[PDB]
RNA sequence: GUGGGAGAGGGUGGUGGAAUUCCCGGAGUAGCGGUGAAAUGCGCAGAUACCGGGAGGAACGCCGAUGGCGAAGGCAGCCACCUGGUCCACCCGUGACGCUGAGGCGCGAAAGCGUGGGGAGCAAACCGGAUUAGAUACCCGGGUAGUCCACGCCCUAAACGAUGCGCGCUAGGUCUCUGGGUCUCCUGGGGGCCGAAGCUAACGCGUUAAGCGCGCCGCCUGGGGAGUACGGCCGCAAGGC
């Protein structure tokens, strides 16, 4: 449909996977990629490892498109953080700055248990 | 609201009645009365076409005013709150400065002596009648049109109202009492306020012959008949349903969506 | 009576007739309601920290009144009728606070 | 809120001579002032606990005083009642 | 950690009034908390008065609620 | 009394943003979730991740504290109205008007109950997946009362400082909240640590007493039986005294 140079890379980092959509410069994926499309099953998808290869292979199918720039918005606490961030740093794609938009809730929903611990 | 009785009789222990104290209008009815002819629950052949119906109170009808747009425009003093017997709601006698005398079917907080209008103009206040498409969104209404111009429909039983909730062309959605969402045009009247004596829910009718008074007949369960007359008739004791639950007309009760699927309102509905 | 300052945020792309519009009705009320105006600072536009409304600037006005202590509630729940009024704060007045001071 | 003068009203009146800033039937009527206030308040706040708590203190201040009075001068207890609208 | 102290550094100003940004915007961080006290170098009551005011100014859309954190 | 303060103190009405969930639109593909590791679950009927719109309920991030208020239970976005207690200064008024308090009355976390409503997230019960010899649990996926509001009940608690209230007397040091001053310092009402004397079985307490004294109330008299039975009173019930 259409080919974009300036473009948006997403990292939606957890505990237990690490996965990378890239948009366009209006948000609208262009492709993506997580620790399980590298070929991991299971817990091994949250390690960093996996994330590196996540993010790269998600670049190289952006690339492939014609991506050059991306703004790299980075979401959530986990091992795949800054592996991340680092494989796309150097992998292709000059990346311009970067930003922390993990969801803060103000005090919204009681969490589960499993969160809710010391009180 | 809601009176209580001392158990002084069985049946005096529960039965409940409805509080009058917002009533001004003592027994008469202005001379906007007209006579009711009583059904019975039969059609124009004599055929009883709605069951158990008939007896009760004789009960003049009270002509009540759901167009407001005649009077767009003219205000008017509440004169009166009165007791309608045709419906849950109480009705408001108004006394336009017109000099013309109209029943308003009378929404909750709406005080005798306030002025009401009603016209594209007009405070967003309680009473006040307006083209839909100028109440603003969120505030809530009863007596709505469904249609410009065809008369309120929704909304008007005691204690009921309807949401605003947005705005889609000309169009406006809805919230009805149901909760279903619907589309209803920008040019329907409606009158801010929700319809109030919203007690009227929890009366407690107490005895069989309260029932009797407002006109309905025993009402007898198919389990109870034999098989000419209905699916459940028969067999012995008791006996549960023998088959999936049904009308004496032999079609499913629990769960039957009974809604005419093609019906061109259908692009105006959005819910349950 | 008491010193109440009433801040206003209106429909940025209200032309200013419209605005004008808009502003009528307040003082009406603002006379109705009984708030005799003393001081007032329209300061228009502004840059908004979030949107308003899908809106990353709103229109700006503040007056500052002396009304029936009682009556300010309604006020304020009938400024607020909007459509274009998209916020309505009303403060008690207070004598300022100084810091290096 | 009783305003400044409100009570210098009730001052002036109850004031047993000029400048009398507090003697026993200044105190009452000045009590009596604030419980006929509060007790309207929660008429329409019945759920506000915390401050009928306080009523409670008021109703008890007032009721020492009044007694100390009617032990001392109860003419001037009785007087006082009537004017006030108290116990009957 | 050394940085200001940034009451310092602007004169006598009125923490009550919740309509000027320019102030108030200095006490809030990168990402728009309000500024512990520690490095507003506030008092105990002055900082309550300055916390108040600047939740204010943020329902008045003058005072952001969040930023996000650039380059980390 | 007069003039001044601080405060998440209480009641009512409003109101804001973040997030969660669901829906609509878009783009986009092969997994997502979840764990010790998994499996259930979810997903090519287009999931997850991304953006735009909308709906709805709950709780208020930073400030925020070793902080403040209240008799206690408790009380935390912002706004207004009504409203309680409280402290300081001035030294003006009454003239012991005081303390305490069996009964009485009122308030009283959570859960629970009734009648309506409301229901996003959470989550007893319940279902499913793992684990185990078993697993009616612990972990995972679901999930209904309930959690929320109004009115009305229930009256309990590690309802704790396990420390009744008022008063007078008995070294200091240091931190902090909030008043007043001849604003380094001094002074008053709170909140913490260390400590004189004394107390204490010890641990510890110590001008916020558990010290030295007076008033008045509540309570104890070995453990179990048992906060059970009986009776009585109260509750819709659970059940409470
Ligand atoms: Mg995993
Ligand atoms: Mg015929
Ligand atoms: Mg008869
Ligand atoms: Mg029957
Ligand atoms: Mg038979
Ligand atoms: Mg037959
Ligand atoms: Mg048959
Ligand atoms: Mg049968
Ligand atoms: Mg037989
Ligand atoms: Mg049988
Ligand atoms: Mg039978
Ligand atoms: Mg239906
Ligand atoms: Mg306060
Ligand atoms: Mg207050
Ligand atoms: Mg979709
Ligand atoms: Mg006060
Ligand atoms: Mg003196
Ligand atoms: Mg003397
Ligand atoms: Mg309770
Ligand atoms: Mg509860
Ligand atoms: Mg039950
Ligand atoms: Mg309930
Ligand atoms: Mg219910
Ligand atoms: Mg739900
Ligand atoms: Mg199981
Ligand atoms: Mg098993
Ligand atoms: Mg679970
Ligand atoms: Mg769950
Ligand atoms: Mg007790
Ligand atoms: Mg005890
Ligand atoms: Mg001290
Ligand atoms: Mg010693
Ligand atoms: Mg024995
Ligand atoms: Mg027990
Ligand atoms: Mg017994
Ligand atoms: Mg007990």
């Amino acid at each position: 449909k259409r080919q974009v140079a300036s473009g948006r890379a997403y990292i939606h980092a957890s505990y237990n996977n690490t996965i990378v959509t890239i948009t366009d410069p209006d948000g609208n994926p262009i492709t993506w990629s997580s620790g399980g499309v590298i070929g991991y099953k299971g817990s091994r998808k949250g390690t960093p490892y996996a994330a590196q290869l996540a993010a790269l292979d998600a670049a190289k199918k952006a690339m492939a498109y014609g991506m050059q720039s991306v703004d790299v918005i980075v979401r959530g606490t986990g091992a795949g953080r800054e592996q991340a961030i680092r494989a796309l740093q150097a992998s292709g794609l000059q990346v311009k700055s970067i930003v922390d938009d993990t969801p803060v809730p103000h005090n919204g929903c009681r969490p589960k248990k499993k969160f809710r611990k010391a009180s | 609201a809601v009176k209580k009785f001392k158990p002084y009789t069985p049946s005096r222990r529960f039965m409940t009645v409805a509080d009058f104290s917002e009533i001004t209008k003592t027994e008469p009815e202005k001379s906007l009365v007209k006579p009711l002819k009583k059904t019975g629950g039969r059609n124009n052949q004599g055929r009883i076409t709605v069951r158990f119906r008939g007896g009760g109170h004789k009960r003049l009808y009270r002509i009540i005013d759901f167009k407001r747009w005649d009077k767009v425009g003219i205000p008017a003093k509440v004169a009166a709150i009165e007791y309608d017997p045709n419906r849950s709601a109480r009705i408001a006698l108004l006394h336009y400065v017109d000099g013309e005398k109209r029943y308003i079917i009378a929404p909750d907080g709406l005080q005798v002596g306030q002025q009401v209008v009603a016209g594209p103009d007009a405070p967003i206040q309680v009473g006040n009648a307006l083209p839909l498409r100028f109440i603003p969104v969120g505030t809530v209404v009863h007596a709505v049109e469904l249609e410009p111009k065809k008369g309120a429909k929704l909304a008007r039983a005691a204690g009921t109202s309807a949401q605003i909730q947005g705005r889609e062309g000309d169009y406006v959605i809805l919230r009805l009492p149901s909760g279903e969402l619907r589309k209803v045009h920008g040019e329907c009247y409606a009158t801010v306020g929700a319809v109030g004596n919203a007690d009227h829910k929890n009366i407690v009718l107490g005895k069989a012959g309260r029932s009797r008074w407002l006109g309905r007949r025993p009402h007898v369960r198919g389990a109870a008949m034999n098989p000419v007359d209905h699916p459940h008739g028969g067999g012995e004791g008791r006996a549960p349903r023998g088959r999936p639950p049904a009308s004496p007309w032999g079609w499913q009760t629990k769960g039957l969506k009974t809604r005419k699927r093609r019906k061109p309102s259908s692009r105006f509905i959005i819910a349950r | 009576m008491r010193r109440y300052e009433v801040n206003i945020v209106l429909n940025p792309n209200l032309d200013q007739s419209q605005l004008a519009l808009e502003k009528e009705i307040i003082q009406r009320a603002l006379e109705n309601y009984g708030a005799r105006v003393e001081k007032v600072e329209e300061l228009g536009l502004r840059r908004l920290a979030y949107p308003i409304a899908k809106d990353p600037q709103g229109y700006f006005l503040w007056y500052q009144v002396e009304m029936p202590e009682d009556r300010v509630n309604d006020l304020a729940r009938e400024l607020r009728i909007r459509d274009n009024v998209r916020r309505v704060m009303v403060v008690k007045s207070q004598e300022p606070f100084l810091a290096n001071a | 809120p009783i305003t400044k003068e409100e009570k210098q009203k009730v001052i002036q009146e109850f004031a047993r001579f000029p400048g009398d800033t507090g003697s026993t039937e200044v105190q009452v009527a000045l009590l009596t002032l604030r419980i006929n206030r509060l007790s309207e308040h929660l008429k329409v706040h019945k759920k506000d606990h915390h401050s009928h708590r306080g009523l409670l203190m008021m109703v008890g201040q007032r009721r020492r005083l009044l007694r100390y009075l009617q032990r001392e001068d109860p003419e001037r207890y009785r007087a006082l009642i009537e004017k006030l609208g108290i116990r009957g | 950690s050394r940085k200001a102290k940034v009451k310092a550094t602007l004169g006598e100003f009125d923490l009550r009034d919740y309509r000027n940004v320019e102030v108030l915007k200095r006490f809030l961080s990168e990402t728009g908390k309000i500024l512990p006290r520690r490095r507003t170098g506030l008092s105990a009551k002055e900082q309550r008065i300055l916390a108040k005011t600047i939740k204010r100014a943020r329902i008045l859309g003058l005072l952001p609620f969040t930023e996000k954190l650039v380059r980390k």
